[PDB]
Order: structure tokens, then sequence, then C-alpha cells
């Protein structure tokens, strides 16, 4: 049957995600 | 202007001179934008916010309102507690009123500052939008053309919506979703790199729940394009896409069939081979989900040659997309019928499963078991035990399977032995 995305213990964006937040540079 | 201390920025804000105050928020965005290590917290201890988020409200000096949105992003930009400061100064429905400015620039900050607090978590998620966001978010959005606006600007509105669909725990409200994924699918059709990506997040995010949440993206005509996304030669557009299909095939057997109908199993050849790690483990997972399907989606795997690159992974592959391999199938051989799971060992399975068993991983053990159980239940089926018993003693699988009897774990035991007992006795 089907397996559900499931949570590994560093597996919610596993450093190949995307930013929940962004901090805005240049100065 | 350029490394103030914290005191004199406070003593500027103090002042009761709009345009000394204006410096001194200048003075802190700076502070915060630099490259290493922004003094968030000594702005917080400093009793900074509650300031910064009353110059948000400042319609007749501009430049001030874009000074303390900036930084007020960047304060929000950090840890739950730094954004929680943020949240408690009263800044949302600062951030709100100021979509509907005439200046761009301070649009786009407030789009920003919402997408990091709405970016912490479901209860802030939540909280933006009873505050109301949504409405004035896609009416920024709501233009004949997105390319008439500006890219920069564009992209931080995809991202920002893309933190509204983030998140479980709960999920987004169905209502907050079903209004915003018109727009989301209008985005997923814009050329420009970052914003197919974002909108892939956010159609992943989407389809990361019961088969409801998943019916509500695919009933919107999204599939197709998500297949074609799915061979952009960006990885940071390939990695969601593959995400938002994997989900999508979690679902129903209908739900899956539309991914197979759109022409997905095409671009797995690629996928089961590509460089990125990630990407095999993610199109491997997403393969066991379809060979738990019907017999003629098991079928449509066949079709596309795609079990001799199942055998290919598990073969030689990360650990972690093996596991997966052996998942895809076990599914492969509890679904199938007598011809395709015969059609599974000419393909060459049997040596790389066995191979497999001297893992040091009791999950995967079951898993291999339980899929040779199966393939002997149809061997059987044919009268064919002994000479499946045969191939799996020549590659040395008999060695490990009475290796597996003096296992600690309790069902790999009886699985050995029962397997012995039947077929190799």
């Amino acid at each position: 049957e089907k397996k559900k995305r499931t949570v590994a213990e560093e597996d919610q964006l596993h450093l190949d995600g995307q930013e929940n937040k962004r901090r805005r540079h240049d100065s | 202007t350029v490394n103030w201390s914290v005191e004199d920025i406070v003593k500027g804000i103090n002042s009761n001179n709009l345009e000394s105050q204006l410096q001194a928020t200048q003075a802190a965005r700076k502070l915060l934008s630099r490259e290493k290590q922004p003094p968030i917290d000594n702005i917080i201890r400093a009793g900074l916010i509650p300031k910064f988020v009353s110059f948000l409200g400042k319609t007749d000096c501009s430049p001030i309102q874009f000074e303390s949105a900036w930084a007020l992003t960047n304060i929000a930009s950090g840890t739950s507690e730094q954004t929680k400061a943020v949240v408690d100064g009263g800044a949302i429905p600062a951030f709100i009123s100021l979509l509907a400015s005439p200046h761009a620039h301070i649009s786009e900050q407030a789009v920003w500052a919402l997408g990091n607090i709405a970016g912490d978590g479901s209860a802030f998620r939540d909280l933006v939008i009873k505050h109301g966001a949504i409405d004035p978010l896609l009416a920024l959005l709501a233009v004949p053309d997105l390319s008439t606006l500006a890219c920069g600007y564009l992209r931080n509105l995809t991202w920002t919506l893309s933190n509204l669909c983030r998140n479980k725990n709960p999920a987004p409200p169905l209502d907050a979703v079903e209004q915003i994924l018109p727009t989301l699918v209008r985005l997923l059709h814009h050329n420009d790199p970052e914003v197919l990506a974002d909108s892939c997040w956010a159609i992943s995010y989407l389809t990361d729940g019961p088969n409801e949440r998943i019916e509500m993206v695919v009933k919107k005509g999204v599939v197709p394009q998500l297949v074609k996304l799915l061979g952009a030669t960006e990885l940071p557009i390939v990695t969601p896409a593959l995400r938002a299909i994997g989900n999508i095939v979690t679902g129903t057997d209908e739900q899956t069939q539309k991914v197979i109908d759109a022409g997905a199993l095409a671009v797995f050849p690629s996928l089961l081979t590509n460089p990125k790690t990630n990407i095999q483990k993610e199109a491997t997972w997403t393969m066991s989900n379809i060979t738990a399907g019907r017999q003629d989606q098991i079928q449509q795997v066949v079709n596309h040659g795609l079990v001799p690159f199942l055998v290919g992974v598990l073969s030689k592959a990360d650990f972690k997309t093996q596991k997966e391999a052996a998942w895809a199938i076990t599914n492969y051989t509890s679904g199938g019928t007598v011809e395709q799971i015969v059609y599974l060992v000419h393909c060459g399975i049997i040596e790389p499963l066995m191979n497999l068993l001297s893992a040091k991983d009791t999950k995967i053990i079951q898993v291999i078991l339980d899929a040779i159980s199966n393939i002997f239940q149809a061997a059987e089926k044919l009268g064919e035990t002994e000479k499946l018993s045969i191939m799996i003693e020549e590659c040395g699988g008999l060695d490990k399977i009475e290796a597996l009897q003096r296992h600690e774990n309790e069902s790999v035991y009886k699985a050995s032995l029962n397997l012995i007992e039947k077929y190799f006795s």
C-alpha cells in the first residue's frame, strides 16, 4: 500500500529544501 | 548611515524629530543587513520594535516606512523568539496595510516581512491569514500578464504565497487554499526559474496531506505542468516538482493515474539515474507508490521499461535509495500478476535482492524476505519453485537466508525458517 511522506530525523527540508525565512542583505 | 552603535540609534529614535528618527532607522537597518552576525537581540533588547512598527504608518514619510519595514523584516528572519517579538509589537496589521502602498518597493518589503512571519510555522501563518493578508496579496498579482511586474517583486510575492501554503498540524485553512490556488496555478506557468521553483514548493506542500487535499490541487489541472517541470534542467525546479508528483501518487488510484496519463513515467529513466542522490531517492520512493497501485498501473511501469532501472538501483545506489527500491519490488510482487512477477525475475531482480540481505538493517531484511515469499508463490503457481530455489542458491542467497535464522528479530526468524522449510528442505 501507499507510504505517505515520512519524517526522518532530519528530512523536512534536509538542506535541499526551500528557505522558510530570508534576511535582506547589502548593508 | 554606517556602523552606528545601538546607543546612538536609540538616541536618534527617541528624538522628537522625524528626520532624525529616519536617519537612526536607516542606521539600524544597515546593522541588521550586514553580512555577519546582525545584532538582532541587541536591537530587540533596546526596545526598538514598537517605534519601528509605529513608523510603518508614517504615510507622509515613505522613506521611514521603507527603512522600518526592512529593519523589521530582518528581525523577523531570525529565530521563532525574534519573529515573535515582531508579531508582539503589532506588525502584522501594519504590514498588511502597506500592501496597498503606491510605492512598489514599500509594498514589496511588506510582502517579504509577512513571508518571514508566516514562514515561522502554522500558528503565525494562520494569524497572518486571519488578519486578512490573502486578498491584498492576490490583488497585487491580478494583472493580465505577470511579465509586466518587476521580476524581484514577483519572486517575493511567490515565495510569500508558498509560506501561506506551507506546514502541517494543522494544514492551511481549506478556504485559504481554495482562494490562493488559481493565482498559484498562473505562477506555475510563469517563465521565471525562481518563480517556478517556489510555485512547485507551494504545490508540493498542498499535496502533502490527506487525499482530499491532493484532489483540490489535481482538479485545477496542474499535473501536466508538473510533469513538464519534472524535466527542467534546473535542479531547484526538479526537486520540488518531483516531491509534488511523489505526493500525488500517495493518493487514490485515480489521482495516481492522472500522473501516468500526463506522461510522468517517461521521465524516470533519467530520474532513476540522476547524479543527485536525493533525486534518485525521491524518484524511487515515487516508483514504490506507483507499484503499490493497480495491475494496469504496474503494467505501465513495465511498458515504460522501468523494471531494469529498479534492478539498477537495487544493484548500486545510496543505501536509502536501495531501501525504497526494495519497497518498490515488494509492492510490485504483492499486487502484480504472475506474468508481471515472472518478468521481474527475467530482468535480473534476484541477485541484487539477495545481496541486500547482508544489510545490518532489520526493516529492509523483512521487506526483502516478503518479496521472496511473494515470488515463490508465483513460481509454484507455475510449479517452478525449485528452479527459483536453484537461482537463489547459486548466487549465494541460500547462505544468507539460513544466516538470518540466527537473527535477533522475531519476524525475520520466522520468515527465514519458513522459506527454508518449504522451498529449500
